Parts: structure tokens; C-alpha cells; sequence
């Protein structure tokens, strides 16, 4: 009956941002204040709310979105951003109430030869809508010649790998990100607090 | 996979004037982020690059094969193909695959100007004989 | 895939009395809508039909191979298999794949009766020797 | 803000009808009359609603389903039809309030050697339910021998390709189809008009 | 598939000192529940087990190949690879695949002490010569 | 218009429990008595509902989950069970109102050489939530060295085949299972009685 936050922050691997992972957290009594005790989070921004004002007011939905991106893209995890991540991978609504936690995962997610197992979407014919997920892999038409499923010049495969190395700089190091969404919809209550 | 491996398949015994398509499967990352080249070493001779392709999908070829060989990219299968036409007996070699990563600030640079690659395959042998 | 492509794999050097399974991979459409035939070209001789299968999955065979070869369908992988048993040296050839579409008003028609296909593969060579 | 309906109508490739695509409109202002001006639509049928009182009526949901079928099958995209498409690919309910737009796409979807990239379901053990989507590819038992995953006689793969060629006749030519469903359910409203 | 089949691929003609990776793909069940072994039949000689792996992924090897050959498991593709290095001419053989199911009350148990297998492949030939 | 229970119980193939199948039964009048009259069911336990009140009761939704397991695991298909099945394949909530039907399918699902086509999940880093479905195939870390996607010692593929043979004993024979979940929400009822 406990709220299992341990699984969301202690995991061995995270999702790729293009195929980002969403987990519903329902039917749970939670303690939220003992999570902020970890002052090792390099990023911690909450929208429509202050970081210590949610122990009595409850909301019906709690989603744990999580993925990995590199240091220079973490700025895009916010309502109203642009860039490959914000527009082609993970987009937050403008009226988004929730929190954005990020921390540097270099000792975990990189290896000496490079760790090319996390991917992102480089190209897309239009921006995502908020919380849309695109897992398709069709050839991207970057020119006036139609690509016709075949790869070639101006006909690119839309997904790339991040190259994560321990000697990379901060803008190029892996950052694990978790977005908590507290939606204002109506349904029987699921999530409690301290 | 902790490391990028490259496996070549398709090696066969074929006849002079034959054709053959070699493949280079990859695991560990998106091969569409790596520049890939093909090399051969005939019996007793030194390794030579024959063809390569970069992340913008432009090909380069050696003169011993220019007009006969075609390098091609199938990234839904995470592979690079090498279509070899008009095989003559002197194409008998072990055909190896090789790749290196292209980071974002270098996506326009070309290939077989990187004859040094960080990841190699073991090769699949092609024998051209009567 | 703008056109139906057909790729053959599985060719090898094998021994008399050996066995071997060729496959015909297809892209561009559902191979379960095409009639598929296998052909062979022995060195210096003309193409000869060997086997075929239609959209109702009924096979026909030439007599020179009847009882040794089995044509079979795996369209969840979009391929057609050719299982070859009891290989004797005179089976040494380049084995090619070929296909043509069957529109709705003709799905109940047989094969190696038109013996005319629009789409070809490049072939995979089989050599039978000791 | 405004809804660019072009996203549903302008695509380079369409879905196969068996795997028909659905695009939701989350919250958008639309202009409906300047689309009906295109009298170059071979089909424009509206059910449960008046066909030119479309800027005054507001609706809770807006779904845009779209796919490709051949010309003689367009008769089947309607409430209460039969045929392989209506029963095995895309079925509309009998109380369907919405519109069915269709147009001939021969110059787009056909190729001289044939275009064999669009698929449909030929066989199914039972009819779909309204707005159900079946993407499975299990061997179809058309005889008395059980198929056991293997293809053979009376054991068929359920999906076929359409052969779209520029010289085909109209009943065999490709038609792009877009279906708009206007749901009146209890939830926040999404799409209004001018 | 009604029954477990096993198909071997990767056989080629290769050179002494070459290397080659054979594969054993399976259908009909999860290969991760079977003990898998590799055998070779050189021309005119009897089968010899060369290598095997059990369900907890421990490998055992024949004396003739220990240190050159490596058997390994990729069951996300429902296959078992046999990596063969440093090929000498006397490795010219037909390489076959073989498997048997390990039921729950026997998951801790070794291999090539159970050379009895229910399921065999047809073999893929490896020829090593100059 | 009738509620199709025959199609859920008379099917030629069943799902594997790890990838168990779900079917919604909606917008239909159901026939319950001609199913309970069949005393050929090896198991028929109902929770939160009486088995002969189902002709008076209307429900908004009815879900038909079905799969195959071996005989002595049938014990685990109940609210509050443990074991590979209950914890790693198919878990029921404690507040489950519905029925669990099982019957021995040895004559169908066994083969003389063994039938290894049904699978189950052997390993998992945490228990499922009620009605969660896990179809992923990540390498399972059973040791202290990280597995890194590669299989080896203490690094196992999570799925196994059931070995169904006709000479197995009952605890090892295939049992087809169907679970009926009768949902009551505040919404129009869809499935009533005769």
C-alpha cells in the first residue's frame, strides 16, 4: 500500500527520450517531503506550485515520465520550449502543473568506449502535441525528391544515438529526467501525501 | 549491448561475372549515427578500403571497384549493404565492416577521409572462381 | 519501398548428399499477394524453372527436383523458403527468385503455367562438391 | 490555436485501412466552410448532422480517422454496410454522427510498376466492432485442418496488398478517406468553429 | 509452429586462420528453455559434439576446440551463436545444431553430459582451405 | 448485438499468460445460464458477485481476459496470490468482482513431441500491478555483475516455454483460463441480462 518511488529513481536503465516511459502512480499513500532531502538533484522546477506546498491538497492523477537526455537539452524540459527534445520527443503543455527533476547520470549511463544505447529523434515533419509519443521510424524527407522508404541523400533515418563518454563535457553528459504530472481531472482519489 | 558489435553476413563462393550483396548488422546503437566503411584483404595482400558512407548518406569508392560496388543504408534493420556487381576473380578477399560515431557538431563531414574507424567486424569471405 | 524488391540468401558450398534452405526476402508489398517461383541457372546453361507457389499456397515442381525440393511460405517474415534435400553435383547453379502480383479476380489460378514474373532477385549460388 | 486540418489531409503517404490512423484534436478553433469549397472531393457524406450548419454546432470530441481503399470499396465506408472493408478493417457504428470525405488519389498513390505498399485484411473469424482496429497477422483457418501457425492449403495469411497502377480503372484506383466523428460525451469540449 | 525446428546459418568457404560465426535460429518455443549443443561431421567421420550451453548459460567445450570456439546465447532472437576462431583445415565439416528442453525441476544441470537431444538441425557446412 | 461469449471460450488458440489477451464485451445483451449449466469446467470461482444473479444485473463494461497455464498454477489466479503467475504475469486486485473459469485443455494444447508454444515470465524485478501486462524481454540481472544486455551467468532471458505433453501429470497439463471482470462505473450500462 506504500507509494513506490524507489523504482522510479533507483532504476538500472532509463528510457530513451524518443520512446519515453510513462508510469501511472495510483492507489498509494505517499510521503513526498523525504524526497527533497536529496539535495543532489541538479534541477528541480515545479510549475503552478511551490516545492513545499502539496501535503494537504490532493490531485487524482500522478504520472512518472522518465527518460535520459544530454546536459544542453535539459533546458527544454519546460512548458513552452523549442529544440529537438521539446518539439520532436517530449513536449509539456503550456498550462502544465507538475515538477521537473533532473540529475547528472555520468557515472551510470556512460562507458569508456562511449555508450550509444540511448536514442533521440532528430527530424520530424511537425512538432508533437503535448504528451504525444512518436515511435515510428519512417525516412525523413529533407529535400524536394520524395524518399519512398529508401535512405539516401536528403532522405534520413529520423533517430540518432547520443554518444555518452565520461570525458565528455557537461552539455554532452547524460542527465536522467523525471516529470511528475498532477492533472486537474475528476475521478476517485488515488494518491495521498504527508 | 555494452559495446558496438558489427557482424558481416552474405559471404559466398560465386562465379566470375556474378553478383552478391553483403550486409553489416550492428547492435548497441543506431548505425545511422556512424560512418561506415568496407575493407578487403585478398590472400597475401594488405587491407584496403573499398567503400564508405557517411551520416548524410553520401558514398565514396575506390577506383578498383568504382562503377561496380554500391554501398547503401537500411537503418530500420541497423545495417549497411554492399552490393557487388560484375565480380572478377581478383575480388576474392575477406570483406570487413567498420564504423565510428559522428557527434552532432560534425554531421556534414564526408568519408574515406576517415580511414580510421573505432569498431571492426570479423569479416565474411567472398571467393570468385569458375 | 517504391518497388517490389526480392533478395535471396542461404547460398553455400555444400557436399553431395547435403541439404540447404534458401530464402527469398521481399520488400515493397505483401509477398502473400504474389505468385513466387524459383529458378536455377547452371554454369553455361539456360535458366530453368524449379518450383513455384501461388496465393492459395499450392506448389508445383519440375520433375528433375520433384521429391527433393519443397517450396514453402512464411509471410509473417515476408519470405518464401526453398528446402533442398539430397543435393547431387548437377544441382550446382545460381538459384533465383521471381514474383508477380495476383489481383482479386484471379486468386484461384496455378503457377509455373504462365512462368512469367515481373520481379526478379539477383540470385544466390549453390555449389555441390566433395 | 487554430486547427491546421491540413495535417490530416496533406500527408505524403496514408495508412493502410486495416491499420487505420486516428488523430485526435485536443483543443482548437477550426474553419469548416472554406474546406467544403473544394468540390473536387469525390465524396462528402454527413450522418446525424446537417451538412452546412457546421460552423454553429459545437462538439465535445473530434477524431480524424484516415486510410486508403480502392474505389469500389468506398461504398462501404458508411453506417450499416457489409464487405471486407466494413467488416474486417474499418466499421462505423449505426448511430454515427459525423462526415465521410473521400477523393481519388491516383496521381499520388499509384506507380507505373504498381504500388503494392497499401494493405487490407481479407479474412477474419468475425466482424470488427465499430471503430475497432485489428492489426494481428495470425494464419487464417479457412478449412477443416487446424493451421498451427503454418501456411499451406486452407491456411492463409490474412493481409493482402492493393495493386495500384495508373492504368487501372476507377473501381481499382486508390481513394484517400477521412472520417470525422463528432462525439457528444461528458468531458471538456475541444473543437469549435468560426 | 507445431514443432520445434532448428535451422543453422552462416556456413561459408573460409581460409585457414579465419573466423566465422554460425547461428542456430529456432521456432516453436523459447530457445531459452532448451539446452543447446553444436556438433560437427567431417567428411567420412562420425559426429562429434564440440560445444554446448545449458539453461543457466554455462558453456562446455570439446578438447579439440577449447579456447578457439565460443558458444553464446541471444534468445531475444531465439538463436544460439557459435563463434569459431583460428580455423584449421581439419575443421572442414558440416556443423549441426541440437537441442532438448529442460523442465523446471532440472534448471540447475550441466551439458554435454546429456548428449541426448530431441531436436536437430540439418547442418550448415564450413570449408576451410587456401 | 448478443454478447459473444462463445467466441471467447471456443477459440482455437489462446494467449500466453505473460502476453495475456483482453477482450472488452460492450453494447450487448448476454447469455449467462447456458455457460454455467456446463458442468465440464474444472474451476469456477466468482468474487464480489453471485454466479446466478447475472441475469438481473446490468454492467457498464465486461472484460474477458484469457490465457493458458499449467495445472498447479491455477491456484494463483485469485485476489491476493503469489508465484510466478500471480506476481509476474497476471495479477488480480483484492477488490476484484468477477469470475475465474478454468478447464483442462490437455487434448487440445498438448502434442506428442511436446507443445512448447505457450510462454510465461520466470523473473521480474518487481511484482506487477493489478491488470498490468509486461511483454518486454530485457535480460534479467540475477547477480551482482550488471548484465549489459548480454546473456550469461546470472543474466537470464526472462521468458520460458511451458512443456505440454499428453503424458505429463495434471499439475503440468495445460489449463485454459478465462477471467470475467464486471465493471460498475457511473455511466450508461452496456451489458445486461436476458
Amino acid at each position: 500500500n506504500l507509494c513506490p518511488f524507489g523504482e522510479v529513481f533507483n532504476a538500472t536503465r532509463f528510457a530513451s527520450v524518443y520512446a519515453w516511459n510513462r508510469k501511472r502512480i495510483s492507489n498509494c499513500v505517499a510521503d513526498y517531503s523525504v524526497l527533497y532531502n536529496s539535495a543532489s538533484f541538479s534541477t528541480f522546477k515545479c510549475y503552478g506550485v511551490s516545492p513545499t506546498k502539496l501535503n494537504d491538497l490532493c490531485f487524482t492523477n500522478v504520472y512518472a515520465d522518465s527518460f535520459v537526455i544530454r546536459g544542453d537539452e535539459v533546458r527544454q524540459i519546460a512548458p513552452g520550449q523549442t529544440g529537438k527534445i521539446a518539439d520532436y520527443n517530449y513536449k509539456l503543455p503550456d498550462d502544465f502543473t507538475g515538477c521537473v527533476i533532473a540529475w547528472n547520470s555520468n557515472n551510470l549511463d556512460s562507458k569508456v568506449g562511449g555508450n550509444y544505447n540511448y536514442r533521440y529523434r532528430l527530424f520530424r515533419k511537425s512538432n508533437l502535441k503535448p504528451f504525444e509519443r512518436d515511435i515510428s521510424t519512417e525516412i525523413y524527407q529533407a529535400g524536394s525528391k520524395p524518399c519512398n522508404g529508401v535512405e539516401g541523400f536528403n532522405c534520413y533515418f529520423p533517430l540518432q544515438s547520443y554518444g555518452f563518454q565520461p570525458t565528455n563535457g557537461v552539455g554532452y553528459q547524460p542527465y536522467r529526467v523525471v516529470v511528475l504530472s498532477f492533472e486537474l481531472l475528476h475521478a476517485p482519489a488515488t494518491v495521498c501525501g504527508p | 549491448g555494452p559495446q558496438v558489435q558489427l557482424v558481416e553476413s552474405g559471404g559466398n563462393l560465386v562465379q566470375p561475372g556474378g553478383s552478391l550483396r553483403l550486409s553489416c548488422a550492428a547492435s548497441g546503437g543506431t548505425l545511422a549515427s556512424f560512418a561506415v566503411g568496407w575493407f578487403r584483404q585478398a590472400p597475401g595482400k594488405e587491407r584496403e578500403g573499398v567503400s564508405c558512407i557517411d551520416v548524410i548518406n553520401r558514398a565514396n569508392y575506390a577506383d578498383s571497384v568504382k562503377g561496380r560496388f554500391t554501398i547503401s543504408r537500411d537503418s530500420a534493420k541497423n545495417t549497411v549493404y554492399l552490393q557487388m556487381n560484375s565480380l572478377e576473380p581478383e575480388d576474392t578477399a575477406v570483406y570487413s565492416c567498420a564504423a565510428h560515431f559522428v557527434p552532432p557538431g560534425s554531421r556534414l563531414r564526408g568519408c574515406l577521409v576517415n580511414e580510421l574507424y573505432n569498431y571492426w567486424g570479423q569479416g565474411t569471405q567472398v571467393t570468385v572462381s569458375s
